[PDB]
């Protein structure tokens, strides 16, 4: 059965507005793959995919302004959201109720992480630091200063040595987790970065930006290991493979591009969208791939393994 | 004024179905500026139209620039300023029907204006907003304009 | 005396120098 | 050879409006100096 | 004049002559200028000749045209194809003439590169700009695009090292001193700017040159931008920028930004119907401009004619700009709230914070929209209590905002004492908001009250249904 890249399922006005985040995630307990957006239009919604079909599961609500971002947690059944008045929401899955809410003023929770234990919320801030809010304490433990501008997207390492930022200068910040130290800043871009990811070996930091370029980072020695181009716009969102091998990213020229990290070149392209796709991801064994944009669509596509 | 319409058409078809009278063709047009559709048909004759050409169309109430109505009647021997001196061809007719894509419980989004000039048949399709001014059973006035 | 905070700009930028192929 | 260059590009096809925006202007030009 | 004869002559020739190779490839050569189908036309019919009869593989060089008119159409693929084979065609027949068609194969390489360019592989058209400067120092074309790259990029620096570079080769070179007075005007540095303009125009051979004449006159518009208490600086500014336009429009009556020039100024001075009679020709004359859409937009707002704004920003938006304009955004924002469309207003602010959060003139605007679209749901008397709670939470949001933005915001733009009276009245409303919630709860209890009544009459009907059952 040979397996060639494609759409499979499409569905239309998922969302009332635009479609501006995603996650996927995978619980070995219920077996069924989940996905979680948020949108504009102040929804978010949970979908189950079984069957080869996307069935709506809970319908949450709650978020004041548009829904920046959703993830999920990689072992617990848990969700989390933020909206662009700065609260954030934690979900759970399994009953979709409102676990807690947290505050973070007019300013803070820009963009959300899960840590690997699925035990803190790491957001960036117009101040220029990243929060760290404690999942069952619901309070900003501690954090981290980088003495930059606003931070558009936050990455957690598979590991948990580190945490990643992208400023609106281009500007990346790599902390060290156990000390909470910076341990390096980098040029990175010249325009704002809207998304950084790190490997599933926590070897590569792949970032993108405004211009149109991915950058890949050695972590281990901060070395920028190459440049990809090929977006017609602005980059918006990037997401590692499982098999590590791959990633794929997501553009305002509508578009989701599949680069191979070995050979540097984009292997595969989907037009489907019809506007700016605003999320990307990758399922958990690598063999689809959800996106999202604002043509209130969701996509999943197939994938060779 | 007394505007109700204006744009600028492109020709991107003439006949697609086959002539059907000799000196009346049949035109199919786009809008750039706010995408409307447009059917006209045209006294080819007198007013010869080819593929590609582009024109300013404009849907009128009156003809005069101070807003005031007409009786309807053939009047040659006015001279006051008019819109149809800017023009190349007139027509003078009538809204037969509008029609839209509105359900029980929801204004329209999309409107049809059907305008009938003394049978030369026009359609004018688009967003229900730039076609508000258009009532059926009203007279109109159609100015178009090649432009190079 | 309030509105949508907006300053209108009427702006006539030049294009980018053309620099098309050559044809020889 | 090229035929696109940095004086070409500001120029429209055939139109001319020289006429039509210089008696505009003298409008302009006449009611502002008959104003005080 | 002369081309459009030689055009018929040519095109004489050719239907009398099928098969003559040499008038296809003359009229093709003059079908470029302005016909580039009817060029790719003749072209491709001289390449079916050299096939069929001559039985020859085409010169590099009609295929190096093709592939140029595809490009210029937007056949990448194809110009691709056709620039690899002129390529390969200059290089196989290399040994015939060696000096000839290595400068064809220089001209075709830089044609590929500039191809990589439009399909985004920059690092090819990077390498290939390189391999060309590499032997060829004295081509300031590819400096020029390593130059306008690096500046896409956003790296300014380089890329006026890599624009100094070109004017090495070339001292008096319009286009690269072009390149870095662009560069220097889009920093706001006006000084350098002006002085690389003028420079052009301090040339003998450029003493009236149009491009640095309108850049010269745009300096002076763009300090119309900025609202001024000081009237005779305006004025003057004013009077120096329509001085130049109207120069440039006497020296060419065929251009479109000289006209568009004098129409942003007549705006700037008030005249919106001569500015709009002066945008509406150069409409007409052209719609690949975006600034004239956008001017136009401003003139239907500013004319009562919102239905057009609100269209005219969104089609220049989607037709001019592949990414999120926040400037134009704000713009469309605007004609929405005028309208008197306060929701589609506060979803497109929205939008734009999506992609500027920074940008506290868009939380401002924000924070304006929710409170009046709260005001307007609790003035309502027929609102519900979830819509006065929603009102509620949205007033809550907004005086936050105002609040923040009193505490810190940018000055320059809009004046914080506003601001600081605008969290003032959101707390007014506010404490009037506990009488509103407390009038709608009083409504949904009377709403419960008629639903009874309803089910209470329906029982009744199934009693007669029991009668007549019994």
């Amino acid at each position: 059965m040979t397996n060639q890249y494609g759409i499979l399922f499409k569905q239309e006005q998922a969302h009332d507005d635009a479609i501006w985040s995603v996650a996927w995630g995978t619980n070995k307990k219920e077996n069924s793959e989940t996905v979680v957006t948020g949108s504009l239009d102040d929804l978010v919604k949970v979908w189950k995919w079984r069957d080869e079909r996307l069935d709506l599961q809970w319908s949450l609500e709650g978020h004041q302004l548009g829904v920046v971002s959703v993830d999920i947690s990689h072992t617990l059944p848990i969700a989390a959201s933020s909206s662009l008045d700065a609260h954030i929401r934690l979900w759970d899955l399994e009953n979709g109720k409102q676990i807690k809410s947290i505050d973070a003023g007019p300013v803070d929770a820009w963009t959300l992480a899960f840590s690997p234990d699925s035990q803190y919320l790491a957001t960036g801030t117009h101040v220029g630091k990243v929060n760290i809010f404690g999942v069952e304490s619901g309070k900003k433990e501690y954090s981290l200063d980088t003495r930059g501008k606003f931070i558009l997207s936050i990455a957690y390492s598979p590991d948990g040595k580190y945490l990643a930022s992208g400023a609106i200068d281009g500007i990346i910040n790599i902390f060290d987790i156990a000390t909470g130290k910076l341990l390096h800043t980098l040029e990175g871009h010249a325009m704002p970065i809207r998304s950084l990811t790190f490997s599933p070996d926590s070897q590569l930091l792949v970032t993108a930006s405004d211009d149109g370029y991915i950058k890949i980072y050695d972590v281990q020695h901060a070395n920028l290991a190459g440049t990809l181009s090929g977006h017609a716009s602005w980059v918006l969102n990037v997401a590692f493979c499982p098999d590590d091998t791959h990633f794929v990213s997501s553009s305002s020229d509508k578009s989701v591009k599949v680069w191979d990290v070995g050979t540097r070149t984009c292997v595969h392209t989907f037009f489907d969208h019809q506007d700016q796709v605003w999320g990307v991801k990758y399922n958990g064994n690598g063999s689809k791939i959800v996106s999202v944009g604002d043509d209130q669509e969701i996509h999943i596509y197939d994938c060779p393994i | 004024a007394g505007i109700l319409f204006e744009d600028i058409f492109d020709v991107k078809d003439i006949d697609p179905e086959g002539k059907k009278f000799d000196r009346v063709s049949r035109l199919h047009c786009e809008s750039e500026s706010f995408k409307m559709d447009l059917i006209l048909d045209v006294n080819i004759q007198i007013y010869p139209v080819d593929l590609g050409d582009k024109f300013r169309l404009v849907i009128a109430s009156t003809l005069y620039e101070d807003g005031t109505l007409d009786d309807g009647e053939y009047n040659p021997t006015d001279d006051r300023p008019s819109r149809a001196d800017q023009f190349e061809y007139v027509m003078y007719g009538k809204v037969y029907r509008i029609e839209g894509d509105e359900t029980s419980t929801e204004a329209a989004t999309r409107l049809s204006a059907y305008v009938s000039y003394g049978g030369l048949l026009m359609r004018l399709q688009g967003d229900a907003n730039n076609l508000h001014g258009f009532e059926v059973d009203s007279r109109v006035y159609l100015l178009m304009k090649k432009l190079a | 005396r309030s509105g949508v905070v907006c300053r209108v700009k009427y702006c006539n930028s030049l294009p980018d120098i053309p620099f098309d192929p050559k044809f020889i | 050879r090229v035929w696109r260059t940095r004086t070409t590009i500001l120029q429209s096809t055939g139109k001319n409006f020289s006429k039509n925006i210089f008696a505009i202007l003298q409008s302009v030009k006449a009611r502002e100096e008959g104003r005080a | 004049e002369k081309r459009d004869i030689a055009k018929g002559h040519l095109k004489k020739v050719t239907e009398q002559y099928p098969d003559d190779v040499e008038a296809w490839i003359e009229l093709a050569q003059i079908l470029e200028q302005t016909d580039i189908q009817g060029a790719l036309s003749a072209y491709g019919t001289a390449t079916r000749i050299l096939q069929e009869k001559v039985q020859a593989d085409v010169p590099p060089e009609i295929l190096n045209n093709v592939g140029a008119l595809h490009f210029r159409l937007g056949n990448l693929g194809e110009a691709k194809k056709y620039f690899l084979a002129s390529l390969d065609r200059a290089k196989a027949e290399a040994e015939h003439d060696e000096h000839y068609y290595n400068a064809i194969s220089v001209t075709t390489s830089y044609n590929l590169a500039r191809l990589y360019e439009a399909m985004c592989e920059f690092h090819e058209a990077e390498k290939l700009y390189k391999n060309i400067l590499r032997e060829h120092p004295n081509y300031v074309d590819c400096y020029l695009r390593l130059g306008a790259m690096a500046r896409d990029k956003g790296n300014f620096y380089e890329a006026s090292d890599w624009f100094k570079e070109a004017l090495q080769i070339n001292q008096d070179h319009p286009d690269a001193w072009s390149l870095i007075g662009n560069l220097h005007l889009a920093k706001q540095e006006w000084g350098p700017g002006q002085k690389k303009f003028e420079r052009i125009l301090k040339q003998p051979s450029t003493q009236s040159d149009t491009y640095s004449m309108l850049a010269l006159g745009n300096v002076w518009l763009q300090t119309l931008h900025q609202p001024t208490r000081d009237r005779e600086k305006e004025k003057r500014h004013q009077d120096r920028a329509l001085a130049i336009y109207k120069q440039v429009l006497r020296n060419d009556a065929k251009n479109l930004y000289a006209a568009n020039g004098i129409g942003a100024v007549l705006a700037h001075k008030g005249y919106f119907r001569e500015a709009r009679d002066v945008f509406a020709q150069v409409r007409e004359a052209t719609a690949d401009i975006s600034d004239v859409w956008l001017n136009l937009a401003h003139i239907y707002v500013e004319q009562k004619q919102y239905i057009s704004a609100v269209q005219m920003y969104e089609n220049c938006l989607r037709k001019f700009y592949k990414h999120q304009n926040t400037e134009v955004v704000l713009y469309l924002a605007r004609a929405l709230f005028k309208c008197g469309k306060l929701q589609e207003c506060k979803q497109t602010l929205l939008k734009a914070r999506h992609v500027a959060p920074s940008d506290t003139v868009l939380m401002f605007n924000v924070a304006l929209v929710l409170q009046r679209l709260a005001t307007s749901v609790l003035k309502d008397e027929k609102s519900n209590l979830k819509e006065v709670l929603n009102a509620v939470k949205e007033l809550e949001l907004a005086h936050r905002y105002f609040s923040y933005l009193s505490k810190v915001g940018d000055k320059m733009r809009f004046d914080l004492a506003l601001a600081a009276t605008e969290a003032r009245q959101c707390s007014d409303l506010l404490s009037q908001a506990q009488y509103h919630v407390a009038r709608a709860r009083k409504q949904d209890e009377e709403e419960r009250e008629l639903r009874a009544k309803q089910e209470q009459e329906k029982e009744l009907l199934r009693q007669k249904l029991l009668k007549e059952q019994e």
